[PDB]
């Protein structure tokens, strides 16, 4: 019920963009992670080939 | 500004934004409501036969990007999700709703798409520059979001500058290198007659056909090439954006047959 703060992200789900943020590679961009998992996804991938 | 009083919110439900499908639909957000940080476009659609608003070259590009492909039904630009849907599910993720003033905001996603087949006959798209994706709170803004549409059973999908095709992104930066020009009834006449041209010299590249144009009926040099260019930024003419415009033959160009409703 209470506002989780950025320290206690690694708390949360798997699926959540929080947690995923909080376990994070740092020397690579949430950009890459995100896209690794298929969040991030480009046109050709949603669209037949 | 892109924030709303309570009043404005309840003004924009009562016309009804967010309701409708392809001409109907009258999108929740307007280029009115574009960040000082960024450029706004209205583009007309042969999809949806709209004028849509954009609110940034990233979602212009990723609306280029979903009107040229053929299955795509509908395209539903800065989609708002249900208040007290939001509401509920910022409470349960422990996540402050956004608000400004002391106003919980109208939460939306950029495009909600439909397609007639494919792999997907819905998906929601939240666009974002890259650089945002390490904000923490763009992230809690995302979640929020992200759980909406799990909630609905809905696929939706995060897309950023670098999901932009590099040819895609070329043509965008030739065809709106500078402020779009504003499409006169005159401009918009031409319409039929290129429509004709092209249509005969489908096997041939378009710019050698524009030159050959200005040749063939004595006009100023470059003066076709120019309408097709102010046609095509508005939207009236789509073509092949995965290819260089360059490069695409007059075949490759779509070009809608139009009606000024400023007489009838
Ligand atoms: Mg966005």
């Amino acid at each position: 019920i209470k506002v989780v703060k950025p320290s206690d992200w690694d708390s949360l789900p798997d699926t959540d963009l929080r947690y995923i943020y909080s376990q994070r590679q740092p020397e690579k961009t949430m950009h890459e992670r995100l896209k690794g998992k298929g969040v991030i996804v480009d046109m050709a991938s949603l669209f037949k080939q | 500004n892109s924030s709303f009083s309570e009043v404005q919110i309840a003004r924009r439900i009562k016309e009804g934004r967010g309701q409708g499908h392809g001409k109907d639909y009258i999108p929740w957000l307007t280029v009115q409501e574009v960040p000082s940080s960024g450029r706004s476009h209205r583009i007309y659609s042969h999809k949806t036969g709209r004028v849509h608003h954009l609110l940034s070259d990233l979602e212009l590009a990723v609306f280029l990007s979903l009107e040229w492909e053929s299955s795509v039904l509908d395209i539903r630009e800065q989609f708002p999700l249900l208040p007290s849907d939001t509401r509920q599910i910022a409470i349960d993720s422990g996540i402050k709703h956004p608000v400004i003033r002391g106003v919980d905001q109208v939460m939306s996603t950029d495009f909600l798409v439909d397609c007639k087949d494919g792999p997907f006959e819905q998906f929601a798209i939240q666009v974002k520059p890259a650089a945002a994706l390490q904000d923490e709170r763009t992230l809690e803004k995302l979640e929020l979001e992200r759980r909406y549409w799990q909630q609905k059973q809905i696929p939706w999908f995060i897309f950023t500058d670098k999901e932009i095709n590099p040819v895609v992104k070329e043509n965008i930066e030739w065809l709106y290198s500078v402020k779009t020009e504003e499409v006169s009834a005159e401009l918009l006449a031409q319409l039929s007659p290129l429509a004709h041209i092209l249509q005969e010299k489908g096997d041939e590249n378009i710019i050698n056909v524009c030159k050959q144009v200005d040749i063939a009926y004595d006009l100023e040099l470059g003066k076709t090439l120019s309408e097709i260019r102010a046609l095509t930024a508005n939207g009236f003419i789509k073509f092949n954006i995965y290819k260089s415009f360059r490069a695409n033959k007059c075949a490759d160009l779509c070009i809608s047959q139009v009606v000024n409703m400023e007489e009838l």
